[PDB]
RNA sequence: UGACGGAGCCAGCGAGUCUAGUGAAACUCCGUCGUGCUGGCAACGAGGAAUUCCUAGUAAGCGCAAGUCAUCAGCUUGCGUUGAUUACGUCCCUGCCCUUUGUACACAC
């Protein structure tokens, strides 16, 4: 009795940004990312655990906290997840130095590491990155706090290991038709999972094992895909 | 979702300017900046030794 | 029964005055269209802060309300809406433009929902203003919030602010203008539909206060 | 000694000072005016925009303020200050030449706000005594003798170097530190009425174009 | 000047600094402060009663202060003067607030 | 959730409250004799009504 | 005293005293199908071949009041209620009519 | 020879002189009628001295206003002030004092800035 | 419609692409005192 | 050629230490000049 | 005793009515030990009379024969 | 909050035989369009971290004049027009200051 749509040819999904605070989506926030740049005399680099013996110790910090590889391999996982292709996700990151970066769904993050390093240098110093086709602007540093950009109806949870463990599928179908889900995952190597106490009302976890960062991201994304039938 | 490739220069340097692919407009911008700083320094120095 | 005669000749003037203008000497309506009687504030604690008991002809009372503390609690709430509408760098000072788009949005509020638009905007204020909020109890900067209550002047202030800036961002680059987005916002806020920026923001503030109560 | 239009309330009463900018000031002039209002005490700043100078003067001299400091700029860099003493008193208007301000340089902390000590160096002429009186009756009378901020108006050939210092007195001398704006101001005009008119009689104004101009000081 | 009506002694005398003659006064309800206005000075003189000192000189009338009265409940000062102006001074507690009614 | 209304009878002074937050003493309207100490955010004065989502909670200081 | 004629991709209101087009509505994307006035004669609904009911106010073609996005099929008939004022009935090539509160 | 009355209405730099005398009932601002006073959204700011007290007070008198200076909204505020206090002064001088202070009570209950401007400002805090 | 009160119209729009309207239409004060 | 007036003095290290040890001497011996209460 | 006289009327105004009721219990116990009643009579009188004078409206609406 | 195209209107400054006055703009009304950037493979669609200032004719918008022995024209100072939001409480944080016999005469503390 119910008719078809008038057009069966599949449109691309509408790519969502911070200029659409209405649509239900999944925000993933990579917190405490290690994205800092530094001078060599002549050259700029992104601070690794491996490009130096003691540039980090000359800057004062310890070398174990200069890990951009793990926010790289989280960003790859989130932007190759099917929910990003279906257009129900956008990726915000926030550096441990307090710099918020909005990551478009339409971006193609480069697959090797030092290509991503050379991308992050120009992002951190030019505050904006255009496409090669130069029609839109698809990786940009925006203004803190993140709650100015998150949707107006959005439950904000954070991910940890010591928390009441839930299942992502029934947890996401608990929330209602216009509520989004903002999942603060920590992109540290180690640290207390308190990076977003001031934004978050629910601190949850996914396993009973010490869960890696991109594995936690992929677990929450696959649960969201099953909950939204993707 | 469509997937665009990001445009960025390799071995980026903020202190150096961007590599324009024209050697007769990057050159005029370079030498405009050069005449501005040398003219400013020159007439600053001649008015302060006049003082 | 009993009847008073108090005019004794049909009043006619040498300058011709329009019939609706000389009809306006029996009741003061806003823009000569929208009556101020039977406009109640359907939520107590906000009566004596949303003022609808001195009727006006236009939202341009040039009176001085910013030289004592609660004196802006008796500026008429149409004019408080107008003054809050004329704010950003682009539209500062332009009170006549703000009055004109308030006139347009009350006309289209009435033509969509066929009821009194002053009653609609008063219901929107009393549904939008949040009844609880969180301050940041410091401890030097320990990121913990403590739920406080919130006074009715702050509720009317934040109600007008949420409504007007919701109309701005809803008109930011869509086909609709500020008058039509503000009309949609005031209608949805009046009935309380949770499709408005304003009462979604109220529900978030009240829910966060319920959370870290 | 205290002259004929300051002698009624020389040390009886504290002053009351308004500090205000020229018209639609730049941000560095607003920072500069905040620095001047917390250079000298019982001074407050007033946002001049769309203020007429006659009714500004009338509102000040019926509210009871003693004097007014109006600041003029040039693209951030402040260039003039006019001091108008209100009970039909004098206006000394100055130009400012080498201005370095702490809001420009360094977050070195906060200032001290004590009733300061005052140093006046070689104001030898009667015009020097006049400008000393007009510059120091905008300060609070009778500080404590252990007040630890001093300011200095030192004449250096008609260019009053103006600085502010804090000090402790150590075992072998005294150790000084520089707070607040340094200037060299120079008086280009005195006149005997307030700022409203410019029909007032001039007590002194510098003659730039006479041929014996650069032969003497306080000419 | 103030008069004890128990020991019948003038225990307090308040003068200004300007040698003016006072034409009206007003006291606090909680009698910490006396207040007085003249017809040749345009100021209002505010004295503490506990100590004897001149606590303030309120300025802002442009005509001789004809009358003074303290509100008996909320303790706000109302002065009114021959410049066609009544004026309301919030003296107590950090305000220093002035409201002129023409 | 049933809500309740409470009129301010006394703005409490010299409490050591955090700035922008003022303690206040409100009595109810359904039984206008019993009070409770709340602490509000915006500007408040006497005999104005404010809305309590709960009344089972006395207010401490904030600091 | 006025009537709206729905041609392809425009709706023209003619006057009943001059019989010329007083006003015209041309900002439709596909063929506009139905165009009727409300019972108060204050606003004008037009169903369009893209299933976008757009209701303007009559005698002002520049203020589109609201654009109901009905079915993806062409909407072929749109008329307000004749008793009620705030409900609009649109049937389309979706074999289902809809009552919309405006 | 005629009973006439002149008043003044001022806002920021606009100023309006209103002559009220006995007549047929015509209210004219700058020669043109009162129903032409632009910006046309504040025409009811100009009208409210008439609609607050009824047109039967204006049925026997003719007012003329000459408005110079100022801007649009300062001129409509000068016009309404001049009209209001001119009606009050006419009913004082040539009609009875009871209608005089009834008019003063009605205008003062609406806003006393129809009758007394806010004139000398600022405050030096 | 039923209350037209003026120039009354019958309009018919054709499939040919044109519109057909057929309407039915509808000394001195001294001397006067004398 | 000739000029109108002596131009504005460029502040040097020697003149800033000149008025600096001047005010060192001055605030050492406390021979400064303020107002006095009446 | 150790609170001061300038902030005593604020210290007694801050506390709610449950603390007023247990303050009345404290006064009721302390005037059985007649040693420290008589050494603090004007302090007990001042505090107790300000407390019930400030909280008089609620106190006379409490219904309990114990109080 | 646009772009075209017409129309209505409202100021206050300023008068050396000297220069090489009438009038403002924002605003108001009436027709028309219709909202995905730039080149001979560069920038850019309201500007990050931080930081500064600000309480009524105030912030901000808008134009018009002058050019006053210093300063200014790579601009400066006037003048009007339009005109708000939020504090107007508090020492909780950051600081700065004051006092620690009550003295000054009662009463009270």
């Amino acid at each position: 009795q119910k008719a078809l749509p008038a057009s069966l040819v599949p449109q691309a999904p509408p790519v969502l940004t911070s200029k659409d605070k209405i649509t239900k989506r999944m925000i993933v926030v990579l917190a405490m990312a290690s994205l800092e740049t530094h001078k060599i005399s002549d050259k700029y680099v992104l601070l690794n655990c491996d490009d130096h013996q003691g540039l980090l110790k000359k800057m004062g910090r310890d070398i174990s906290e200069a890990r951009p590889d793990i926010t790289h391999q989280c960003l790859l996982t989130l932007l190759d997840s099917p929910i990003n292709k279906a257009g129900k996700l956008q990726v915000y990151i926030q550096t441990s130095r307090g710099i918020l970066i909005e990551v478009n769904p339409t971006v193609r993050i480069p697959r090797t590491f030092k290509r991503f390093s050379g991308l992050m240098v120009q992002l951190l110093h030019k505050l904006s990155i255009r496409s090669v086709n130069s029609e839109e602007k698809l990786l940009k540093v925006i203004k803190n706090p993140i709650t100015d950009h998150l949707p107006t109806k959005c439950r904000k949870v954070t991910l940890s290991f010591d928390a009441p463990v839930i299942r992502v599928q029934d947890y996401i179908e608990k929330l209602d038709d216009d509520e989004s889900i903002c999942v603060f995952v920590g992109a540290m190597a180690r640290g207390k999972d308190n990076f977003a106490d001031e934004y978050v009302d629910e601190k949850v976890g996914l396993s009973n094992y010490p869960l890696s960062a991109s594995v936690a991201c992929s677990k929450f994304c696959h649960g969201a895909e099953d909950a939204w039938n993707i | 979702i469509p997937t665009h490739a990001p445009k960025y220069e390799e071995n980026f340097n903020p202190d150096k300017k961007s590599y324009d692919p024209d050697r007769t407009r990057s050159e005029i911008n370079k030498m405009k900046a050069q005449l501005k700083k040398e003219r400013k320094f020159t007439m600053k120095e001649i008015r302060k030794d006049a003082k | 029964d009993f009847e008073v005669v108090e005019e004794f000749t049909p009043v006619v003037l040498a300058t011709p005055i329009p019939e609706e203008v000389q009809q306006a000497q029996t009741e003061i309506k806003l823009f000569n269209k929208w009556s101020f009687e039977e406009v109640e504030v359907k939520d107590a604690s906000l009566v004596d802060y949303v003022q609808v008991r001195q009727p006006i002809f236009v939202a341009h009372t040039a009176g001085r309300y910013a030289n004592k503390r609660f004196r802006k609690a008796q500026c008429p709430i149409i004019e408080r809406l107008t003054n809050s509408l004329m704010m950003n760098g682009r539209n500062n000072g332009k009170k006549l433009k703000a009055v004109r788009i308030i006139k347009h949005t009350l006309d289209i509020i009435n033509v969509l929902t066929d009821q009194n638009p002053i009653q609609v905007v008063v219901d929107a204020i009393t549904n939008t203003g949040p009844r609880e909020d969180t301050t940041r109890v410091g401890g030097g900067g320990a990121a913990r919030r403590q739920a406080v209550d919130v006074s009715p002047l702050r509720r009317v202030n934040q109600a007008i602010a949420l409504l007007t800036i919701g109309a701005r961002e809803a008109a930011f680059r869509n086909i609709k203008t500020i008058a039509e987005t503000l009309a949609e916002e005031l209608i949805n806020a009046a009935k309380g539909s949770s499709t408005s920026y304003a009462i979604k923001k109220k529900d978030e503030l009240e829910r966060v206060a319920k959370s870290n109560r | 000694q205290v002259d004929d239009e300051y002698a009624a309330t020389s040390g009886i009463m504290d002053p009351r000072i308004i500090v205000t900018t020229s018209r639609d000031p730049s941000t560095r002039l607003s920072q500069f005016a905040k620095e001047i209002k917390l250079l000298f005490p019982n001074a407050v700043r007033l946002n001049r925009g769309n203020y007429v100078m006659p009714n500004l003067v009338d509102a000040c001299k019926k509210s009871g303020t003693t004097d007014l400091v109006v600041l003029h700029e040039h693209r951030g860099v402040p260039t003039s200050l006019t001091i108008s003493h209100f009970p039909h008193g004098p206006t000394a208007q100055f130009s400012l030449h080498n201005v370095v301000m702490r809001h420009d340089i360094i977050n070195a902390g906060n200032q001290s706000e004590v009733n300061p000590h005052l140093i006046f160096d070689n104001f030898t002429t009667a015009l020097g005594k006049r400008v000393v009186c007009i510059l120091k009756h905008l300060f609070n009378a009778g500080p404590k003798k252990d007040s630890e901020r001093v300011i200095t108006f030192a004449n250096r050939g008609d260019f009053i170097s103006v600085r502010q210092h804090v000090y402790v007195r150590t075992r072998e001398g005294v150790e000084i530190a520089e707070v607040g704006p340094r200037f060299e101001m120079r008086l280009f005009e005195l006149r005997l009425g307030t700022l409203e008119n410019k029909d007032a009689d001039v007590e002194w104004q510098l003659r730039r174009f006479i041929r014996t101009a650069n032969k003497k000081d306080y000419l | 000047r103030a008069w004890d009506l128990i020991r019948y002694r003038n225990f307090r005398t308040f003068t200004g600094t300007e040698r003016i003659q006072f034409n009206c006064l007003a006291v606090d309800p909680s009698g910490e402060v006396v207040c007085a206005g003249s017809l040749d000075n345009f100021d209002i003189h505010v004295w503490s009663v506990q100590t004897g000192q001149l606590l303030d000189a309120l300025s802002g009338h442009e005509g001789p202060v004809s009358c003074l009265s303290f509100s008996q409940e909320n303790s706000v000062l109302a002065s009114a003067s021959w410049d066609k102006t009544i004026r309301i001074w919030s003296i107590f507690g950090r305000s220093q607030q002035v409201e002129p009614i023409e | 959730t049933p809500v309740t209304l409470a009129k301010v009878i006394k703005v409490l002074g010299r409490t050591g409250s955090r700035g922008g937050v003022t303690q206040v003493r409100v009595e109810f309207l359904e039984d206008t004799s019993r009070t409770i100490v709340r602490n509000v955010k915006g500007p408040v004065r006497e005999n104005d009504i404010l809305v309590l989502m709960e009344s089972e909670r006395e207010a401490r200081r904030l600091r | 005293h006025d009537f709206a004629v729905t041609s392809s991709t425009r709706v023209q209101i003619f006057s009943s005293r001059t019989r010329q087009v007083i006003k015209t509505f041309s900002r439709f994307k596909d063929v506009v199908y139905s165009a009727s006035f409300r019972s108060d004669g204050k606003l004008l609904c037009a169903g369009d071949a893209t299933g976008l009911v757009s209701v303007y106010d009559s005698y002002n073609p520049r203020t589109i009041l609201l654009s109901i996005n009905a079915s993806t099929h062409p909407t072929h008939v749109t008329k307000f209620h004749t008793q009620d004022n705030k409900i609009l009935a649109t049937a389309s090539d979706d074999r289902v009519t809809r009552l919309w509160d405006i | 020879a005629v009973p006439s009355v002149q008043t003044f209405g001022k806002k920021k730099s606009a100023t309006a002189v209103a002559h009220v005398k006995a007549g047929k009932g015509l209210i004219k601002v700058n020669g043109s009628p009162i129903t032409l006073v632009e910006p046309e959204i504040l025409r009811f700011k100009v009208y409210e001295p008439l609609l607050l007290v009824g047109l039967d007070k204006f049925s026997n008198i003719d007012i003329r206003v000459r408005v110079t200076g100022g801007g649009h909204v300062s001129q409509v505020y000068a016009i309404r002030q001049a009209i209001a206090k001119g009606l009050v002064a006419y009913h004082q001088k040539y009609v009875d004092e009871q209608s005089k202070n009834e008019l003063k009570k009605a205008f003062t209950s609406y806003d006393r800035t129809l009758l007394i401007a806010d004139s000398r400002r600022p405050e030096p805090k | 419609p039923s209350t037209a009160q003026g120039n009354r119209h019958l309009v018919a729009g054709l499939s040919s692409g044109l519109l057909a309207i057929r309407t039915k239409k509808k000394k001195s004060n001294n001397f006067q005192r004398m | 050629f000739d000029r109108t007036a002596k131009p504005v003095p460029v502040i040097t290290s020697e003149v800033t230490e000149s008025l600096e040890d001047m005010i060192r001497r001055r605030i050492q011996d406390s021979n400064f000049d303020d107002l006095q209460r009446r | 005793l150790r609170i001061r006289m300038s902030q005593l009327e604020d210290a007694l105004m801050v506390m709610p009515f449950s603390y007023v009721l247990k303050f009345l219990k404290f006064i009721d116990t302390v005037m059985q030990n007649k040693t420290l009643l008589h050494s603090h009579l004007p302090l007990i009188c001042k505090n107790l009379f300000f407390i019930i004078k400030f909280n008089h409206k609620e106190l006379v609406s409490q219904k309990n024969e114990e109080l």
